[PDB]
């Protein structure tokens, strides 16, 4: 009941994700090292992690079917507003409900200049998302749907974005119906869209604490140019 | 603002 186009879309997103997510963490070595001893001691490392992750999210976004049809401006607006959300999403793959250096916990994030106001709901998110035990097919569709959202502020051709997203949305809904067996499939789509809603709230809180954090020039100094451009300066 | 780096990475 999955059309050939929908199977095409899944194959494309799977490969796109495989080409942008290295589970071996080979590149983490090139980041400024994590410091655990420590005010904002993890900021340099996590900033590089996030900067790296933005690059990977962009590479993924470009391979989303239809994304190349949007204008340069709309591509920018979608990536700027969704970046942190897709990084939180993709990070679920490394999250465990149970390396050692690149295994991050609450205190690490706290040492990057954030409070429990963000960290608590972020952990709730990760646990709740993990619980869904999504197929990888569903995981990559959710990231793409997150990126191509009509309602992002600054979108010009919202009708086009929405049309590109509906195609991705219909592919997910059909995949679940045809490929994800119950009970695991029970209301799975609704629960995935709720995760996207959770992500909007996580996005807003991160934005707040990022403004506070990056207000001090001595902390802004510890960020990267890409982070400053995408998250703001 | 302008986003040269983001612009460049999006091709
Ligand atoms: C509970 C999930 C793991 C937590 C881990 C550490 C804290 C991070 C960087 C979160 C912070 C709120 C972001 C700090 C960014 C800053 C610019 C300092 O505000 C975002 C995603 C989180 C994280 C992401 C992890 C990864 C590892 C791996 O899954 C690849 C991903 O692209 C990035």
């Amino acid at each position: 009941k999955l059309s050939e186009e929908q199977q095409h879309i899944i194959a494309i997103l799977l490969d796109a994700h495989h080409k942008t997510y290295d589970p071996t963490y080979a590149d983490f070595r090139d980041f400024r090292p994590p410091v655990r001893m420590s005010p904002l001691s993890m900021l340099p490392h996590l900033a590089d992690l996030v900067s790296y992750s933005i690059q990977k999210v962009i590479g993924f976004a470009k391979m989303i079917p239809g994304f190349r049809d949007l204008t340069s401006d709309d591509q920018i607006v979608l990536l700027k507003s969704s970046a942190i959300e897709v990084i939180m999403l993709r990070s679920n793959q490394s999250f465990t409900m149970d390396s050692q250096d690149y295994k991050y916990d609450v205190t690490d994030v706290s040492k990057a200049g954030h409070t429990l106001e963000l960290i608590e709901p972020l952990i709730k998110f990760q646990v709740g998302l993990k619980k869904l035990n999504l197929h990888e097919e569903e995981h990559v569709l959710l990231m793409a749907i997150c990126i191509v959202s009509p309602d992002r502020p600054g979108v010009q051709d919202a009708k086009l974005v929405e049309a590109i997203q509906d195609r991705l949305s219909n592919t997910l809904q059909t995949y679940i119906r045809c490929r994800h067996p119950p009970p695991g499939s029970h209301q799975l789509y609704a629960k995935m869209i709720q995760k996207l809603a959770d992500l909007r709230s996580l996005n807003e809180e991160h934005s707040k604490q990022y403004r506070s954090l990056s207000f001090q020039p001595e902390n802004s100094m510890k960020l990267t140019p890409l982070v400053l451009e995408v998250f703001g300066n | 603002k302008n986003h040269p780096m983001l612009m460049n990475l999006l091709k």
